[PDB]
């Protein structure tokens, strides 16, 4: 058989250059379930699949308020999120306290780029091992973000990560063009969201407890809909 | 490293199957390029396929002038086509070659001895200033030795021009304590062998 | 103190008395007040010798540092790293300083550091003890663009009245001309400023 | 297990696997200096070499300017010679601002060799791969030279030489220090004293040179400066209308 | 015994330190990213690959600004880039606050210089995956350099680094061949974009945007301004004809 | 630490069996220590060292067995100790006190597994007005013990024979002093005992009243006591 | 680990010590590695008090800080205390403490180098201390380390009584050196340092009779061959 050498840590480059412990991480986001970003001229929505344990438990939340302009959904391991998820929420309501200004999404793209590389030139730390979706209306318009933990934030129109990803960004693919022209219609954007998801489940069936849905811009605040709330788009 | 050593307690039966046989020379004059200066390990298990390639082959041109010759045209393009083919799940038994083109590519591929050793002479001397140490120093006198003994006149007459020419021109006894070891010896195995080369 | 600094055609110079005192006492009647930080950067120190003593000590360094991995010092760059220290320590220190120098640029040019630590570029700045008998003079007598002997005698009797006037103030007149053909040092003597 | 071979401890026999490796490491650049005393200067000259089409020559340098009175030229990779020159930069005008007289050349190196036996003796931090060679016209002493490597070792030197092709340069002048029967080169002029140090390299390493592959650096008292692009031609023109 | 590489400090048997050149490997298999020196400033350009249709257009920068008269880009692992230019801005505010002028280019390169190859001292951090092209306009004029992770750094009348890499350093070498004094500020920005177009062959499988930047003592008074609208186009249309 | 096994410990404590040899014998009067020296070389410097009898305070002292360099680091801080006990309490430190305070930081590293354990091994002879002349010991165990009489280091199990059969309850100092010597008859792996080899100590009823002296040998003093028999 | 330390002072350049009874010598030899290498611009003999000197075999750098962080020991723990400079067993145990912890503490290897501490205090006379890098330190009448360890200690039991004139060992401390030397022989390769008579010479002040000036006196490079022709 085929033993690796340099993927002990972070600290060590592999001899084609490339750090595996990452590489390595970069893949944990494939170990959660589905969840899904697209935003118009005028609003983001995410959409995620919570996943339960027995019929018997609650559902993980995957989507998380970060100010009352931008939140994020997760795909990947937790408690990573649960860290970073609140980062943000510490720098937003610093942006807002000493100069009293709405932190700008593109920025807070920048932040946790740069949160997320310190975890990765450190002898002893692991990388972090979550996908982020990030949405939401600042200055600048709507907005999406992808984080992988290997720093890389980029900004776009759709996409999705996780389990079975690859049903809704090749969907999303195809849809470009038509969604993000969905301006000034905040429940046919969601619609349109929701038809993505679900190109990436099997036989399997959205209902009240699998759905999870956030949405921002213009004139609506960062929502979330768990629950009966989001029976009207199944 | 493991195989370096699979294919060195097999180098002697390689060179009988008149298929094999042909990589012989290519697979050698790659080991000698890519002995290393900083890994002491792996050039003591390179040294291994070395001189047990050439304690079972003549270094000898064996082409009768045959004027398609050269390494590239009729050694190479064989070479890789049975590569492609055992890579790709298929076996030896399935690969159907015409004995003539598989006898050019044999006899062409007894061409390339002389390039290969301006590249061994150049490795050795490079290697004299290293902290290889012992064991290793000697294993790689035995190498040179035994690469000349399977020499014809032809190509050691070449041979010795080339450690007299490197020996006198060379830029490479600086470092502290060097292996002198490593060139000396080499020469009076020429000595050996030609007394007449002694005199000047 | 009793100090001055002055800019023209071919540079800057550098003026002051030579007198500290404690109490009614001149414990040193020769002081040296025009400190070097580097070749064409000089200052005037005035306010505790011992404070503006340890500053110019500090920022000799500094500059000398600066020297070594970044090249020759802007004439700026002097007076901001005084700024830096007197504004950055104004609890602890009683400094009133002014930053001269020539480079080829701008040739004459001069900071005067108060004591807050504020920063003030101007054509030509007093201050120590003895100044406030001259504020009258100068600003009727200075003109932009002097010659080298206009600045000499311009300065001389600025600081013959300070020192007529203040107690705090007096010995002999040091002066520093900085200009492109290098650093000449001058001095006038009692017997010669009184006199005027 | 074998990992004495990795950072600075004692192996078997009382070796240290990493300074020797670090020293090897000197010669990477394949750069040659040497260095001399006059009878009031001290002269440096260093090869430079641009490959690269693409490079500003003037930016390339192994001579560093350590003081108003101190030079310092450096056999090694350019990262690590500059983290010594910056080190030592620091430490000189650390030095003049404690003490109050210029930094002295052989106080440096003293300063910088301990340094580089921290290195040496310390598991968690690596020698650097350099070679300093510290020059001056110090107040005390006369024309300094001074040395220091990676092994923490520092030394003065009548004249000396380092990198690659060491030894040929070293032994043309051990030839000429045997012959004056002294310390140093008997001539007043630095001019003579760089012309003398271009000719007898160039006669050990049997090349030719232009105004584009070397370096020179030079102190007399009170300045230690580099010569000019021309300031070099002018030099090497001298040599070749007398040899 | 050996395992001589898997650690940072470490000196390999003839002097070399192996996780350096790993690092090195990462940068050439990175975005090609260029600068070129033209006779008042810097010109910047580089290679932005497009994953997917759904990356936004024009909106995901890639050259940073330090202070406000100096540009970077990089090639390589790029937060690696960003932690860079980071502590590459707290070193020239640093600067500022004390000496009052704002860092000079080859001082502000002295000081990266230290970061990187400080990041090759302990066998317990990981250097640099990129290498980093920078530049500006000074008290002196304009000044091009390039930073690998060993904490080399020299300085470049042009300058090259990414996967196109050997493919722009001989077109670069072209430009310096025929013009020695330098291109004009305008034309440094035309010819910039096209070596990046051509640099594209040697990765031409992705679709790509283009992203220029530049500091001209004439053309943007010693700052750093990206190039932008029908300046843009101007040279993105050059490219095309000189590709075609 | 595999069966319940001190092993870091017994890698020291049988280091120990091969340095040195010193004993301990409390008489009903007094007490006694002794010591062999390392192999001594013809220029070593005999008089100076006091290499393996080293003085606490000015009631207390100890017989090393043990890496020198090792011990000198604790007597450092068990001298201390002493004198800290003083200045606090203005009263003499009581022995098992210091004993106690010692074999207490040697059981530090028996524990705290992260630095290495100690070589030594100690007798201690001491007086103190609450329990008369004491004899203790301390392996780098961390444990310690009362001893009528007692030997630490090389060919020990051997000496604490003969010490256990000519050894009485009712014994003089100066019968203790004999004892000593004479069962370094045997425990010698130099054949035949010199004054040099020899480094000796007492704390009697002192020179004069009911109080305490305490008397580290000159050697001149060994030579003339080795008189008694030993050599002569 | 200590081992290979003691191991490195095993090879390197050899060096002795004599006491006497009116003064202690010690020796070493400067091997020049090089002939352009100004020898007088190191120096192998170091003074650390005006009573006390060191020599050394093995690691060169490992010897200088050393000579540094004991001449400081001396006064941050003793001069700055009492007045007075430290005697030598004393302050010889400050040293080898410095390096028993070089030993004992993590991320360090121990010190190159084995050291002769040769001094005189008021109280204990004259004495001779010998310093490894285990920490270990013993007194001597007289004894040798480095390579020609054996040789040299091999004489001076030979030739060393206890009625030694200071003068006698000189003597003595040349021949030893002679028989080992491995460059050349003369004043400008060997470093010779006695421990003798007060030198009020060399005080630099007059006018107080109490102190009296250093013990420690480094013979000149004349010295020395004046020494070796009547030898």
């Amino acid at each position: 058989m085929f033993r690796n050498n340099y993927d002990g840590d972070t600290v060590t480059f592999s001899p084609t250059g490339r750090l595996f412990q990452v590489e390595y991480a970069l893949e944990a986001i494939k170990q959660g379930s589905v969840t899904v970003g697209l935003r118009s001229n005028t609003h983001a929505v995410l959409v995620a699949l919570k996943r339960n344990a027995d019929e018997l438990s609650s559902y993980q939340k995957k989507i998380i308020k970060c100010d009352e302009h931008m939140g994020l959904s997760l795909a990947g391991l937790a408690p990573d999120a649960r860290v970073l998820s609140n980062y943000l929420r510490q720098q937003c309501n610093y942006s807002s306290l000493v100069f009293n200004r709405k932190l700008a999404v593109e920025r807070a793209g920048h932040l946790l780029c740069d949160k997320a590389q310190k975890n990765t030139q450190s002898y002893g730390g692991r990388p972090y091992g979550v996908g982020l979706l990030i949405i939401g209306y600042d200055k600048s318009g709507a907005h999406l973000l992808e984080f992988q933990p290997s720093g890389n934030v980029t900004e776009l129109y759709g996409t999705a990560i996780g389990a079975r990803s690859q049903g809704a960004k090749t969907y999303l693919e195809r849809t470009l063009d038509t969604f993000i022209k969905i301006d000034g219609n905040p429940d046919e954007l969601i619609k349109a969201g929701v038809e993505a998801i679900s190109q990436s489940l099997r036989d399997e069936s959205l209902t009240v407890d699998n759905l999870s849905i956030a949405i921002v811009g213009k004139d609506t605040p960062f929502t979330i809909y768990d629950g009966e709330a989001v029976a009207k788009y199944i | 490293i493991s195989s370096l050593k699979q294919f060195t307690r097999v180098i002697r039966f390689i060179v009988m199957d008149k298929l094999y046989r042909v990589h012989i020379t290519n697979v050698l004059s790659m080991l000698v390029s890519k002995l290393d200066m900083n890994d002491t390990n792996l050039t003591s298990n390179l040294i291994n396929g070395i001189v047990s390639i050439a304690a079972f082959i003549p270094i000898q041109d064996l082409t009768g002038e045959d004027d398609y010759i050269s390494f590239e045209s009729d050694t190479l393009p064989l070479v890789q086509q049975h590569f492609y083919h055992i890579k790709c799940g298929e076996s030896s038994k399935t690969f159907r070659v015409d004995d003539e083109l598989l006898n050019n590519a044999f006899k062409a591929s007894t061409t390339v001895f002389q390039s290969m050793l301006k590249v061994y002479v150049e490795k050795i001397f490079q290697l004299v200033d290293v902290d290889l140490e012992d064991s290793l120093v000697t294993k790689i006198n035995q190498t040179t030795m035994i690469l000349q003994e399977s020499m014809d006149d032809k190509i050691f007459n070449y041979f010795a021009s080339l450690l007299n020419r490197n020996f006198w021109s060379n830029d490479s006894f600086k470092e502290k304590d060097p292996n002198y070891e490593l060139v000396t010896i080499p020469l009076a195995a020429l000595v050996r062998r030609n007394n007449g080369l002694s005199k000047e | 103190a009793s100090i001055m600094a002055v800019t023209f055609k071919d540079g800057v110079i550098l003026g002051a008395d030579s007198r500290t005192t404690t109490g009614a006492y001149i414990a040193n009647r020769v002081t040296d007040k025009l400190t070097r930080v580097h070749d064409k950067i000089w200052c005037c120190r005035s306010g505790s010798a011992a404070d503006t003593q340890a500053i110019a000590d500090i920022v000799q360094y500094h500059l000398e540092l600066y020297t070594s991995q970044y090249g020759t010092p802007s004439t700026e760059t002097a007076a901001s790293v005084f700024k830096e220290l007197c504004y950055e320590n104004k609890d602890n220190l009683t400094a009133g300083i002014i930053v001269a120098g020539y480079d080829d640029k701008n040739k004459g040019e001069v900071y005067t550091i108060p004591l807050g630590g504020s920063v003030h570029k101007l054509p030509y700045a007093i201050a120590g003890s003895g100044s406030t008998f001259i504020y009258g003079y100068c600003d009727k007598n200075f003109r932009e663009n002097m010659s080298k002997e206009e600045t000499v005698d311009f300065i001389k009797h600025s600081l013959s009245q300070a020192i007529k006037w203040d107690g705090s103030s007096g010995g002999v007149i040091r002066m520093v001309v900085l200009t492109a053909a290098g650093v000449e040092r001058l001095i006038f003597y009692p017997d010669e400023y009184e006199q005027l | 297990a074998g990992y004495d071979r990795h950072i600075t401890i004692f192996s078997p026999e009382g070796r240290l696997y990493q300074v020797e490796y670090a020293f090897k490491a000197t010669n990477q650049t394949n750069i040659n200096s040497l260095a001399v005393r006059g009878k009031d200067c001290t002269v440096v000259i260093s090869q430079k070499k641009v490959p690269d089409k693409l490079l500003d020559p003037t930016t390339v340098s192994y001579i560093f300017c350590i003081s108003r009175t101190i030079g310092m030229v450096v056999n090694g990779p350019i990262p690590d010679a500059r983290n010594a020159a910056l080190r030592a930069k620091a430490e000189a005008a650390e030095f003049r601002y404690k003490y109050g007289y210029d930094m002295p050349c052989d106080v440096l190196a003293k300063r910088m060799a301990n340094l580089s036996q921290i290195y040496t003796q310390r598991a968690y931090m690596r020698p650097l791969g350099v070679i300093l060679t510290f020059v001056s016209v110090d107040e005390e002493l006369g024309p300094s030279i001074y040395k220091t490597d990676p092994a923490g070792y520092y030394v003065g030197y009548k004249a000396t030489a380092t990198g690659p092709k060491q030894q040929e340069i070293t032994t043309n002048l051990e030839n000429h220090f045997k012959k004056s029967k002294i310390d140093h080169i008997n001539e007043e002029s630095w001019e003579k004293v760089v012309e003398f140090a271009i000719t007898h390299m160039i006669d050990a390493l049997g090349t030719e040179f232009s105004k584009n592959d070397l370096e020179v650096g030079v102190a007399t008292k009170d300045k230690f400066f580099t010569l000019s692009a021309e300031n070099i031609e002018e030099r090497l023109v001298a040599i070749a209308e007398q040899d | 015994g050996t395992g001589y590489d898997l650690s940072n400090s470490v000196f390999s048997p003839d002097g070399r330190n192996f996780q350096v050149e790993y690092a090195v490997k990462a940068v050439e298999n990175g975005t090609t990213s260029i600068g070129i020196k033209c006779n008042d400033g810097v010109v910047f350009a580089v290679e932005k690959l497009i994953t997917s249709k759904l990356l936004v257009p024009q909106k995901n920068v890639k050259i940073q600004v330090v202070d406000r008269h100096i540009g970077c880009v990089y090639s390589g692992l790029i937060p690696d880039g960003r932690h860079l230019v980071n502590r590459g801005r707290e070193e020239a505010a640093s600067f500022k606050k004390l000496y009052k002028t704002p860092i000079p280019i080859p001082a502000f390169a002295d000081r990266l210089g230290q970061y990187v190859q400080a990041h090759t001292l302990y066998n317990s951090v990981r250097p640099f995956g990129v290498s980093t092209i920078f530049g500006g306009v000074d008290k002196n004029g304009a000044h091009l350099y390039m930073l690998e992770p060993s904490g080399s750094y020299w300085g470049y009348k042009g300058a090259a680094t990414g996967k196109g890499r050997q493919s722009a350093k001989a077109e670069l070498e072209k430009l310096v061949d025929h013009h020695p004094e330098g291109l004009s500020a305008r034309e440094a920005v035309k010819q910039a974009a096209k070596i990046i177009y051509l640099a594209h062959e040697d990765n031409k499988e992705k679709d790509f945007e283009l992203e220029i930047s530049w500091c001209s003592l004439s053309e943007t008074n010693g700052l750093h301004k990206f190039v932008k609208g029908d300046l843009l186009q101007e040279a993105i249309d050059f490219a095309q004809k000189e590709i075609n | 630490s595999p069966e319940g096994r001190l092993y870091q410990v017994e890698y020291a404590l049988e280091s120990i069996s091969h340095a040195g040899t010193a004993i301990g014998i409390m008489a009903s009067d007094g007490i006694v220590l002794a010591a062999e020296r390392k192999v001594t070389s013809t220029l070593l410097e005999q008089d100076t060292s006091t290499e393996k009898l080293y003085k606490l305070n000015d009631k207390i002292a100890v017989a090393v067995a043990g890496l020198t360099a090792d011990a000198e680091i604790l007597i450092n801080t068990a001298r201390i100790h002493a004198q800290n006990y003083l200045k606090t309490y203005n009263e003499d430190i009581p022995v098992e006190i210091l004993v106690r305070r010692l074999s207490d930081i040697k059981q530090g590293y028996t524990q705290h597994g992260g630095l290495r354990p100690f070589g030594v091994s100690f007798i201690y002879a001491g007086y103190d007005d609450r329990y008369g002349y004491q004899l203790y010991t301390s392996n780098p165990s961390g444990n310690y013990t009362g001893w009528k009489a007692i030997s630490v280091g090389a060919n020990t199990s051997a000496a604490q024979t003969l010490l256990q059969m000519d050894y009485k309850d009712d014994m003089k100092v100066d019968d203790a002093i004999e004892l000593a010597l004479k069962t370094l008859s045997k425990t010698t792996d130099s054949s035949a005992l010199t004054y040099d080899r020899l480094e000796f100590a007492t704390i009697r009823k002192g020179a004069n009243d009911g109080e305490v002296y305490q008397k580290i040998f000159k050697p001149q003093e060994i030579k003339d006591i080795l008189v008694k028999t030993g050599i002569t | 680990q200590i081992d290979y330390a003691l191991t490195a002072v095993k090879q390197g350049v050899t060096s002795l010590g004599i006491k006497a009874t009116n003064g202690v010598v010690i020796a070493t030899e400067k091997k020049s590695s090089s002939p352009l290498a100004m020898s007088e611009t190191l120096s192998k003999v170091s003074l650390l008090t005006p009573d006390i000197g060191a020599v050394y075999s093995g690691m060169g750098p490992d010897y200088r800080v050393l000579v540094d962080k004991s001449r400081k020991v001396a006064h941050t723990s003793y001069k700055r205390i009492y007045g007075e400079y430290p005697p030598t067993k004393l302050l010889v145990s400050e040293v080898a403490k410095i390096m028993q912890e070089a030993t004992q503490s993590g991320g360090v290897r121990p010190f190159g180098v084995s050291l002769l501490i040769a001094g005189h205090d008021e109280f204990n006379g004259f004495s001779l201390y010998q310093v490894d890098p285990s920490g270990s330190y013993f007194p001597w009448k007289a004894t040798a380390i480095g390579k020609g360890s054996v040789a040299a200690k091999t004489f001076l039991e030979k030739r060393w009584n206890d009625e030694l004139e200071l003068e006698d060992a000189i003597h003595i401390a040349l021949l030893t050196l002679k028989e080992s030397v491995e460059g050349e022989f003369n004043g400008d390769t060997i470093e010779l340092a006695i421990i003798g008579d007060e030198n009020p010479d060399l005080l630099g002040y007059t006018g107080i009779p109490t102190d009296k000036g250093p013990r420690f006196r480094k013979l000149t490079s004349q010295e020395i061959n004046d020494r070796l022709e009547a030898l």
